[PDB]
């Protein structure tokens, strides 16, 4: 039981509980410290420091303070323009660094002690071409919300060069909440493949918007590039038959990851979720997952250096340590079967190119497995379901739609009588009756009204516009 | 929508409901008539005075000299800027306000005047 | 002791230093374009560089004078993109099949 610590920095509330990420790392600690399986003669404490958001400076202070105090790594905090800072100082003293946030790597930094757990966006937005390229689509839509997200999918974006794809860009605005400006116009320009890119939260902030103006239909195709989809609200969705397509790099079929992400949930809603924004109650979101694979893979390294120890190194000492350079190759050639699954390092950059990705879409029950893809094959799919086709096709009574109709001499007259009737039963005629046989052997819940321009419809010579029930259609 | 507003040296002439949001799926026609030799001058009153940054349709008032859509096309406004007052001879100015299935905004209020 | 820094280039370096000074107060003077991280709050720099989200506009402004259809852009490395942002949103509206390399 050798005393080995290490540096936590959680860039967190400053108020209220503990983030996620905080508790899933103290998770690690502790189910390392029971199964004697992996280190049975060392115990290992931990540290941790807690920071104001996005405070270069400050994160710097506290590596200086952990420092001081020795540790084996420091689990990097979870934005950038901290990490860039605290992976500086980690490289120029000798300590591995480990991160979980994707940062834009700088162009040509010779940093050498930073590994990185979240899956390479180079790797991911290949995927994504793969499976546009999949459901063969030529007019996709890409949306994004912050500017790097250009940077991250920078693999997409050149692609139109080299298959045969025209896609626009749009932005969500810096607000939130009011994007039906950007979904009024998406919907005019008739974009019905649209690739969203947003942390899964302003995700399900956007898809009650879209409902609001309803997109949430059999028409519209959004691919959700984000990894916690499993987080949303599936519910008031799952009986309108979009097409929602995301990933899940979160490997639940193991026995072992549903126990352990269930004892998660007994110890997460111990803090409170958040009953209005449309989240699950007590899910472990990837940026958690990611800190729990983190401890382990730093476990299966320090098992296999015991000579290793903690010295106190000093800032203002600038003379590296004695242990970094070993440390740091036996850490990027590790090996583990994390929450994440199979776990690997590009030996070039220390960064991580290498996984297996769970493909997932929305059916009716809900999300489910259709598919496997990672960077070494090509995307595998086993939906080859088949489906005889019921007698009542397409519905027992699902999917209400609107009907548009005209009046004409035989086909279809408003009822005629004294009493005013309002609805679907104020119409009588041949069409309406096509239409009631339809409705008994469908299961139809139609709502019947008429054109207010009043016409059969034709091509317009003016514009190319129409004009009628085509226009409308 | 109609509020017929012939024959008057100079009236208020606003888009329905003006203080509230102007109702959904409007597109009431309005109509501004000079009798011969004198002159229009529209004033329009702004509710709201911010920059757009952008300019588009689904919500559009244009401004016409002679009957609808057989007369030229003067400008088609939108957004939440005040339009600059318009000072033509044409002799008729017929104005229409549009709308589409949402997005109700602040309204507009103008007057009219002859000379 | 200094009235003001005048910062350094690369832009991983000028962050840090942005930092420090507005966390002590002294103000801070740069000369290379950044992408400015968003969500940050600080307040005791500012930069000289014209910042490309207007740069961009005049790109764009020139190449619709050219009445151009067809636009081929090249960039160097990542940041780029970010510096043409404001083109590369170009054809949701107008009419400019672009390509990227
Ligand atoms: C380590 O990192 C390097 C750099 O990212 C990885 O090299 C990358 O490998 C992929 C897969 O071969 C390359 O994608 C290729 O792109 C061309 C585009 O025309 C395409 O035709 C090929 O089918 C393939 O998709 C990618 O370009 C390449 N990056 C470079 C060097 O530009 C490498 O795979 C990573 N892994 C290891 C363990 O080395
Ligand atoms: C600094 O302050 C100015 C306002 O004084 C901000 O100006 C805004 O800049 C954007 C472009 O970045 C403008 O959008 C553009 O408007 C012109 C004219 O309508 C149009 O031709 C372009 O296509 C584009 O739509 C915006 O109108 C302008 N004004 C507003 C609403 O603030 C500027 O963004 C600020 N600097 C930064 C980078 O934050
Ligand atoms: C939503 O998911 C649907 C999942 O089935 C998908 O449905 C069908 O996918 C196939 C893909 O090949 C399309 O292909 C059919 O039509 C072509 C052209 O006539 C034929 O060559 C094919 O053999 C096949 O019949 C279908 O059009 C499409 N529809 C169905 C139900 O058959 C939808 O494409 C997905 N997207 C949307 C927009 O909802
Ligand atoms: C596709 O995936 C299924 C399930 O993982 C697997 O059994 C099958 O062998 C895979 N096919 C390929 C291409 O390897
Ligand atoms: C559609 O069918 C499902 C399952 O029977 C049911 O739960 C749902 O309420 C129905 N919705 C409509 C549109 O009738």
């Amino acid at each position: 039981t050798h005393v080995l610590r290490f540096g936590g920095i959680f860039e967190y509330v400053e108020s209220g509980p503990m983030g996620a990420e905080e508790l899933a790392f103290r998770f690690a600690v502790n189910t390392i410290n029971r199964n004697r399986t992996l280190l049975p003669n060392t115990t290992l404490t931990y540290d941790t420091q807690k920071i104001n958001l996005y405070d270069s400076f400050e994160a710097s202070k506290k590596a200086c303070d952990q420092l001081s105090l020795g540790v084996a790594a420091i689990l990097g905090p979870s934005h950038s323009s901290s990490a860039n800072a605290v992976q500086s100082i980690c490289n120029a003293l000798g300590v591995p660094h480990i991160q979980t946030r994707w940062k834009h790597q700088v162009s040509d930094n010779k940093d050498s002690f930073y590994v990185s757990l979240y899956p390479d966006f180079s790797s991911l937005s290949r995927a994504i071409l793969d499976l546009v390229q999949f459901f063969k689509w030529k007019t996709v839509t890409v949306v994004y919300d912050d500017s790097t997200g250009l940077i991250r999918l920078q693999e997409l974006i050149k692609a139109p060069s080299r298959y045969n794809l025209r896609l626009k860009i749009r932005q969500l605005p810096a607000d939130t909440k009011d994007a039906k400006p950007l979904l009024k116009e998406m919907k005019r320009g008739k974009e019905f493949h649209v690739i969203f890119d947003c942390s899964h939260e302003m995700a399900a902030g956007i898809l009650k918007q879209a409902l609001a103006m309803g997109m949430m239909t059999e028409y519209y195709h959004y691919i959700f590039t984000t990894l916690d989809l499993f987080a949303l609200d599936v519910e008031p969705y799952r009986y309108s038959g979009v097409n929602m397509t995301g990933f899940r790099i979160l490997n639940t079929e193991n026995t072992q990851v549903s126990s352990i992400i269930e004892k998660w949930s007994m110890e997460r809603l111990q803090a409170p979720p958040k009953p209005d924004s449309g989240l699950l109650d007590g899910f472990m979101t990837t940026d958690a997952a990611l800190m729990y694979d983190a401890v382990h893979v730093v476990s299966v390294a320090v098992q296999q250096f015991p000579q290793m120890t903690v010295s106190s190194l000093q800032c203002n000492r600038h003379k590296p340590w004695r242990f970094g350079t070993r440390f740091m190759s036996l850490i990027k050639e590790a090996h583990w079967e994390g929450l994440t699954g199979r776990i690997t390092f590009n030996k070039t950059n220390g960064l991580r190119t290498d996984f297996d990705l769970d493909v997932i879409s929305l059916k009716e029950e809900g999300l489910e497995k259709i598919g496997t893809w990672d960077p070494a094959s090509g995307l595998n799919m086993t939906e080859s379901q088949k489906g005889k086709p019921a007698n009542i096709t397409d519905s027992l009574s699902n999917r209400s739609l609107i009907v548009t109709t005209i009046l004409e001499e035989p086909y279809v007259l408003f009822k005629k009588s004294d009493k005013p009737l309002y609805g679907n039963d104020r119409f009588e005629g041949y069409c309406i009756d096509l239409l009631r046989e339809l409705s008994t052997i469908l299961g139809f819940t139609y709502e019947i009204r008429l054109v207010e321009d009043g016409k059969y419809g034709a091509q317009d010579d003016v514009n190319g516009q129409w004009n009628g029930m085509v226009r409308e259609l | 929508c109609g509020i017929w507003v012939r024959t008057s040296n100079g009236g208020h002439f606003a888009s329905p409901n003006y203080p509230d949001s102007y109702p959904p799926n409007k597109e009431c026609i309005y109509i501004l008539e000079a009798a011969p030799r004198q002159r229009i001058e529209l004033t329009f009153d702004e509710r709201y005075y911010i920059e757009p940054s952008f300019e588009c349709r689904f919500d559009h008032l244009e401004v016409r000299d002679g009957p609808f859509g057989f007369s030229p096309l003067i400008d088609r406004y939108c957004g939440m800027k005040s339009p600059a007052l318009i000072r033509s001879t044409g002799r008729f100015m017929w104005i229409k306000f549009s709308s589409d299935e949402e997005l109700e905004g602040l309204g507009f209020r103008a007057k009219y005047s002859f000379i």
